[PDB]
């Protein structure tokens, strides 16, 4: 909570890597959550102009 | 012991209603990370450039590292490192570089 | 590939645009409201 | 136009109004004429309402200058050092009083677009959201497919 | 239908209006019944007097409350 | 001083040393730095969270780009919590006694 | 009495001052500037009208993100918060989600409790059994 | 949203309708003396 | 009992606590919160407050802008009565739909009564020779919120 400006900004806009198993899974439903994570629509700090984006690795 | 949401992430929520009925309260103490769910800090300290003959040259051996590449390879390397496209790293012209605000407003 | 002859909503061959469940529910709701109105306009 | 004009955030000079309120209007100088018909409103305001306004607000230095001028003017200088010049050319006494009250109530800052209607210092009470503030911790802090 | 809605005083949409239960206005209400919602006026507290005209309110359920916001 | 930070005007050099000295004064043995969460290790912009445990009890946590910066930030947070200068502290009282 | 215009310089400048940040000859030629300025003002009005909608959609998206982070859907969260007589708009909800994670999680837990109580009441179909948070409070 | 639930409970379809969020005086002097009434 | 895919609902079953236990737990929680308020272990408090037709999240020593003129002079203190929500680090009071004036008190000082920057409203119609330009100047009021007070009167 009581962080300095630079580390607080870094923590707020930090990138996250997610894992997704694709065995016996529908491509449309996998791509829905993949697109959500890529756009950052899972973050309350999301904005179109902001570069908020998370990496997704699908196996 | 009942809660709509699990108390495993950052706080423990306990909801309640005032006996009057016109007020809702919620006690949400913060949750600290237990010691069992952490891992020790990795420490990497190795100096393979140290030479027993001349430590003065050994010290400069770890600092005399340099490299120069062309614009294309440099942009490709930067894009590969930062997981972006190659179109961002190209420079911009006078028309765009003149119109940038020298002193943008700052909040906080 | 598939062309709509003439204008989209004028000619003899029009767009085959169907009716949706939302439209059906809206029409049912309006019918219920008007039925209540005509009941209240009875006595 | 926001893209055409400048912009600033909602700010207050010297954190005014926190400990105490300070009237940001420092001096108010009227320049009018005694023979120009356009200066009728300024002359009547000086005759009638300037003394009452001075008594109501003692923190502002009021200057009055009759001179052979055609455009009656009012210059307000604020504690920020900002100077705002307005024309009182052919205005009624009520309009002059309204303009003077508006200048007194103004903080002297630039009249441009304000990006946000709010300004809170340190709004991160009880914490600020980060992608790790809602994700439960696993036993030992292991990666999803890392074997210990 | 436009003229009927004009003479019924329903120019402003989503604003309730009070009318009689007489057949003379019932005819127009039948004519434009497909554009209006009609409810019966309810008076749980009776007709407001001259001392309660400034403290009245109209609840959305269809009733008229005489004493509204007592202190 | 409204909205300002203690360290922005104090400008200390060894937050870890100051924290351990304060803990020694307060009769606390030693803080242990443990990696709580992280996001990427081989990436160009890694993110680390380092927490401070005294007797296996978390007292503070800090984020950073690197592990050393995260540990320094965690030490700074612990020092601010110990001194009471926190973002969640009582606002300054402006009244007429 | 031949009358000529002398303030044409200021007449032209009063329009050119709003086009100094354009690209090409539209910032220099007056004939090409008047059309751009008029369309610029029209777009300014349209975007001022659309700004409320855009910010409402952004707030809704942020609320959806924060609610799915707690495993709750946006429509259910909104309807259950409304049922609890909690009149908070999407702007306030987004601000709380961004800056008050504990408060937003408490609100999500309250909404989930309200949803569970409503589902239990619907399953039971019993007038006497009423949820603790499902009680309705009148005005005072 | 949530208009049907408010209508069933008796409240207005819009929370701004005759509710305490609007009928009550939104502000008052620190001394406790009543504020001037609202035009709406 | 047969077990099929559609035999059971596709959501976990929910069990609610007994009403008496829920009332006792709520009483204990509200007593703990009231004890916290009385002891004054709260550092900072934020509040969602409805004012001038808008809902504002406001903490102590903050600034807000209201787009309409108020009938108060500069430097005057005003008590905001419509409190929608109160919150702190550990606790939070939700109004149904509002909190009590005796329970929570919020005060703000008027700073500046000014006029907004000129807003241009221009309507233009194609090939009909219709242009309509207006300049709007909207009076604005600046409020500095200094303190947020909470009373232990909570049963
Ligand atoms: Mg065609
Ligand atoms: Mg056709
Ligand atoms: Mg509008
Ligand atoms: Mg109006």
């Amino acid at each position: 909570s009581s962080f300095s400006k630079a580390p607080q900004q870094w923590a707020t806009f930090a990138r996250v890597w997610y894992l997704l198993d694709g065995k016996m899974q529908p491509p449309g439903k996998l791509a829905a959550m993949a697109s959500v994570k890529l756009q950052g629509l899972h973050k309350p700090v999301y904005h179109q102009l902001s570069d908020c984006g998370d990496h997704v690795v699908i196996m | 012991t009942y809660s709509s949401l699990p108390d495993d992430y950052n706080c423990k929520v306990e909801l309640a209603l005032t006996s009057d009925g016109r007020t809702i309260v919620c006690y949400h103490p913060s949750v600290d990370i237990p010691y069992e769910h952490t891992k020790p800090i990795p420490r990497p300290d190795p100096v393979h450039n140290i030479e027993e003959t001349h430590d003065l040259v050994l010290k400069t051996r770890l600092e005399e590292k340099g490299e120069h590449l062309e614009q294309g390879p440099m942009i490709e390397q930067l894009s590969k490192m930062f997981f972006t496209t190659k179109h961002r790293w190209y420079p911009r012209g006078q028309y765009h570089r003149r119109r940038r605000k020298p002193n943008p407003p700052k909040d906080r | 590939r598939n062309r709509i002859p003439g204008r989209q909503w004028i000619g003899k061959h029009r767009r085959p645009r169907p009716v949706s469940a939302q439209a059906k529910q809206n029409m049912i709701r309006r019918l219920e409201t008007e039925a209540e109105n005509q009941y209240w306009l009875s006595r | 136009t926001a893209r055409g004009t400048a912009s600033r955030f909602l700010t207050s000079v010297l954190h005014n109004g926190l400990g105490r309120y300070v009237q940001q209007l420092q001096r108010l100088s009227f320049s009018l004429s005694r023979d120009a018909p356009s200066s009728r409103g300024a002359r009547e305001f000086v005759e009638r309402e300037v003394t009452d306004f001075a008594r109501r607000n003692p923190g502002v230095v009021i200057y009055v200058n009759p001179r052979p001028c055609c455009v009656p003017r009012v210059v307000a200088e604020y504690l920020n050092g900002a100077v705002r010049e307005e024309s009182i050319h052919c205005k009624s006494v009520e309009e002059i009083a309204a303009l003077v009250q508006k200048l007194a109530d103004q903080s002297g800052l630039d009249v441009i677009r304000i990006r946000k209607p709010f300004h809170t210092d340190s709004p991160s009470i009880q914490g600020q959201w980060h992608p790790f503030t809602n994700k439960p911790t696993t036993l030992g802090g292991l990666r999803p497919r890392e074997v210990q | 239908e436009k003229d009927i809605i004009k003479m019924l005083g329903l120019e402003k949409a989503h604003t309730p209006q009070v009318h009689k239960n007489i057949p003379s206005v019932n005819a127009k209400l039948k004519v434009v019944k497909h554009l209006i919602r009609i409810k019966p006026l309810k008076l749980p507290q009776g007709l407001p007097t001259e001392e309660d005209m400034a403290n009245t309110c109209l609840k959305s359920n269809g009733e008229l409350v005489v004493r509204w916001l007592l202190n | 001083m409204t909205g300002k930070e203690l360290f922005e005007m104090w400008t200390i050099t060894n937050p870890m040393g100051l924290l351990v000295e304060e803990l020694k004064k307060r009769k606390i043995s030693a803080p242990e730095s443990r990696l709580t969460r992280q996001s990427g290790s081989t990436t160009a912009l890694p993110v680390y969270f380092v927490g401070l445990y005294c007797d296996r009890k978390l007292i503070a946590e800090g984020p950073g780009e690197t592990v050393l910066v995260a540990e320094e930030e965690a030490a700074r947070v612990a020092l601010r919590k110990l001194f009471g200068f926190t973002e969640n502290r009582r606002p300054w009282d402006y009244s007429k006694p | 009495l031949r009358s000529r215009v002398t303030d044409r310089y200021w007449r032209v400048q009063e329009v050119l001052k709003h086009a100094r940040h354009f690209r090409g000859r539209k910032n220099r030629c007056y004939r090409l500037a008047v059309r751009a300025v008029t369309r610029a003002f029209v777009k300014c009005t349209r975007a001022r009208r659309l700004k409320k909608r855009s910010l409402r959609t952004l707030w809704i998206n942020r609320i959806t993100a924060a609610s799915q982070e707690h495993g709750l859907k946006y429509p259910a969260f909104i309807i259950n918060l409304i049922k609890c007589q909690v009149e908070l708009n999407r702007k306030v909800l987004a601000d709380l989600a961004i800056y008050e994670p504990k408060t937003f999680k408490s609100l999500a837990a309250l909404a989930k409790r309200r949803r569970e109580e409503g589902f239990a009441a619907a399953l039971g179909d019993g007038k006497e059994p009423d949820g603790i948070f499902s009680r309705v409070v009148q005005h005072r | 949203a949530g208009s049907q639930w408010r209508l069933q409970q008796g409240f207005a379809a819009n929370p701004s309708g005759y509710g305490p969020l609007t009928e009550l005086p939104d502000w008052s002097y620190a001394d406790g003396r009543p504020a001037p009434p609202m035009k709406g | 009992v047969p077990k099929t895919s559609l035999g059971s609902p596709p959501w976990p079953d929910i069990v609610l606590p007994d009403p008496v236990e829920e009332t006792r737990h709520h009483a204990e929680v509200v007593g703990q919160v009231n004890e916290l308020i009385a002891a004054g272990r709260y550092g900072r408090l934020f509040a969602v407050v409805h004012f001038a037709g808008h809902q504002w999240k406001v903490t102590a020593e903050d600034l807000i802008l209201i787009e309409n003129e108020l009938d108060v002079a500069c430097g005057e203190r005003i008590r905001l009565e419509k409190v929608l929500l109160v919150g702190a680090d550990n606790f939070t009071l939700l109004g149904k739909p509002l909190l009590g004036k005796e329970l929570v008190r919020v005060e703000a000082t008027v700073i500046e009564k000014t006029e907004s920057w000129p807003k241009i409203n221009m309507k233009f119609q194609k090939r009909k020779n219709y242009q309509r330009k207006r300049i709007t100047v909207n009076p604005q009021t600046v409020l500095r919120i200094n303190s947020i007070e909470i009373a232990p009167c909570l049963c």
